C-alpha cells in the first residue's frame, strides 16, 4: 500500500471529462474504513 | 466476532440504504462490459455488519484523523465491491484488499456510484464475470456490495479523466 500524499489522509478522484460520473475515493490506511452494511442484490435486465 | 443482522424491508434503515444503492446508478463508459448492463438493481438482502473490535479500530483512526484536521473526520459513506467482501466483513480492511493498479496509487478504493463498484465485485474489469456462469452481466447470480463509513481527513483532490 502506497501512503497518502504529504499533508493528507486520504485521495479524492475528481470526474473531469464524464459529467454524469461521481467522486471516487482512495484511503491507504485499512482503519479508516469500517463496512457497515452488507448488500446482495441482482442486476436487473432492462425491460 | 463479526455478526450479521438482517434489516427488514420496514425499516426506515434499509429504506436509505436501498434508495442510496438504487439514485447511484449511472452508464458507465464502457457499455456495460465489466459491471453489467442495467439501469436498477434487485436488492435481496441488506445487513447490518456488527464487530466491536473492528469498530473501535476504525473510531481510534477517526479520532486520529480528526484531530489532524480541526476536530473534522470528513466522513462518508460510500460503496465498494470487492472479490473479498466475506474476508473485509470478518477481519477488516488490509493491504491485501487494496487496488495495486489503481490511478491513484496502491490504496483501496471507494465509489459514490453504486454501479462504479459493482464492476469490480467480480474482479478487476469484472474478472471472468460470475462464478457459475462466467458471465460479468449474469442476472440470476446474487452480488454483494459494501456500504461502508470511510474517513477522508484531509482529501487530496485530483482533477481526471
Ligand atoms: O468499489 C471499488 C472496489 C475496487 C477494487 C479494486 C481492486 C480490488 F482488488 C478490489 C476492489 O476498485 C474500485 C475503484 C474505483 C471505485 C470503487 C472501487
Ligand atoms: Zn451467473
Amino acid at each position: 500500500m502506497a501512503h497518502s500524499p504529504p499533508g493528507h489522509h486520504s485521495v479524492t478522484g475528481r470526474p473531469s471529462v464524464n459529467g454524469l460520473a461521481l467522486a471516487e475515493y482512495v484511503i491507504y490506511r485499512g482503519e479508516q474504513a469500517y463496512p457497515e452494511y452488507l448488500i446482495t442484490y441482482q442486476i436487473m435486465r432492462p425491460e | 466476532g463479526t455478526i450479521l443482522i438482517d434489516l427488514s424491508p420496514d425499516d426506515k434503515e434499509f429504506q436509505s440504504v436501498e434508495e442510496e444503492m438504487q439514485s447511484t446508478v449511472r452508464e458507465h463508459r464502457d457499455g456495460g462490459h465489466a459491471g453489467g448492463i442495467f439501469n436498477r438493481y434487485n436488492i435481496l438482502k441488506i445487513q447490518k455488519v456488527c464487530n466491536k473490535k473492528l469498530w473501535e479500530r476504525y473510531t481510534h483512526r477517526r479520532k486520529e484523523v480528526s484531530e489532524e484536521n480541526h476536530n473534522h473526520a470528513n466522513e462518508r459513506m460510500l460503496f465498494h465491491g470487492s472479490p473479498f467482501v466475506n474476508a473485509i466483513i470478518h477481519k477488516g480492511f488490509d493491504e491485501r484488499h487494496a487496488y495495486i493498479g489503481g490511478m491513484f496509487g496502491a490504496g483501496i478504493y471507494f465509489a459514490e456510484n453504486s454501479s462504479k463498484s459493482n464492476q469490480y465485485v467480480y474482479g478487476i474489469g469484472g474478472g471472468t464475470g460470475c462464478p457459475v456462469h462466467k458471465d460479468r452481466s449474469c442476472y440470476i447470480c446474487h452480488r454483494q456490495l459494501l456500504f461502508c463509513r470511510v474517513t477522508l481527513g484531509k482529501s487530496f483532490l485530483q482533477f481526471s479523466a
